[PDB]
């Protein structure tokens, strides 16, 4: 994945872990 | 001779403040490099100091020196000049170079409290998810060692310009001095802090904040995060892409203690914590305690 969808993934998965 | 007897009694001062508690702390407002003649009680034992450090003082000699310690890991105790002393050296400066025409130390908490700010403004999903991600994870971490508060009180009101009715400003007083004595015995301090999205916000309080900048490096990546969360947070996308904004516009160096700009939240959070237990150390040095030896010699 491009830069930009590695950084949208990661932060996707953060919000995730907030559950 | 009076003089020898006067350095040790000095020494043997400093020698027992060694493990006594931090009576309060300050952050400096001048730089101090100590020279030969302002006679320190213990030549060589004073401690020097830029403008913005902070110090930890442990008692009070006499009406021009403290005892105390750089907050900085492997600083020992030390003279710490009083204002008193500041003001004479001062003059004395003044006094050696020479109609119409500024306090040294402010007083500190003794932890400097952690702050989150970013990626956007508070009360919107995309940053109350991410920062709660954080703030449990600092709550297992350093569990024994932490008190993580929530603020609902505009503790950006905090300064002598304001400092709305007369309720409120004592409650923002009674929230300040509610943080100082959190922090009194040395464990870490945390606040979530509903209203303080920037810096600038704590500026000029007493506070002292351990600003952290949780901070998604492009725009269009926190866009589409707060699109993630659906027409109702999308409906709100500029006040937050402006908020982040103003953010990125900061002299980061002199704005914030520590960034966050990792992708994943493991890695963000290892980083913080190393930089919390980097202030840890920091403020509890060994020496704050002699070891009390298993065996005798004899
Ligand atoms: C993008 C993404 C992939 C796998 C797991 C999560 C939490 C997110
Ligand atoms: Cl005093």
């Amino acid at each position: 994945a491009s830069p930009l969808e590695e950084d949208l993934c990661g932060y996707l998965c953060w919000i995730t872990q907030a559950e | 001779a009076v003089r020898r007897e006067a350095e040790r009694q000095a020494q043997a001062q400093l020698e027992k403040a060694k493990t006594k508690p931090v009576a309060f702390a300050v952050r400096t407002n001048v730089r101090y490099s100590a020279a030969q003649e302002d006679d320190v009680p213990v030549p060589g034992m004073a401690i020097s100091f830029e403008a913005k450090d902070f110090l930890h003082v442990k008692e009070k000699f006499n009406n021009d020196w403290w005892i105390g310690r750089l907050v900085k890991e492997g600083c020992e105790i030390g003279f710490i000049p009083s204002p008193v002393k500041l003001e004479n050296m001062r003059l004395q400066h003044e006094q050696r170079a020479k109609f119409f025409k500024t306090p040294p130390y402010d007083v500190v908490p003794s932890m400097r409290p952690v702050v989150l700010v970013g990626p956007s403004l508070k009360g919107y999903e995309v940053t109350d998810m991410m920062q709660k991600a954080l703030f449990d994870f600092l709550k297992h971490r350093f569990e024994g060692r932490i008190s993580i508060t929530r603020v609902t009180a505009d503790i950006s009101l905090a300064k002598r310009s304001v400092l709305n009715t007369r309720s409120s400003l004592a409650e923002v007083q009674s929230e300040i001095e509610r943080i100082f004595e959190l922090a009194r015995t040395l464990q870490l301090v945390v606040l979530d802090a509903d209203t303080i999205n920037h810096p600038a916000q704590l500026s000029k309080t007493s506070l002292a904040p351990i600003i952290v900048y949780v901070k998604i490096s492009s725009p269009k990546v926190l866009q589409r995060l707060i699109k993630s969360r659906g027409k109702s947070q999308a409906k709100h996308l500029n006040v937050q892409m402006v908020a982040a904004d103003k953010l990125a516009q900061c002299p980061p160096q002199e704005s914030f203690d520590v960034i966050l700009d990792e992708n994943q939240l493991e890695d963000a959070c290892e980083h913080l914590a190393d930089y919390l237990e980097a202030y840890w150390k920091a403020t509890h040095p060994p020496s704050s305690n002699l070891p009390n030896p298993l065996l005798s010699r004899t």
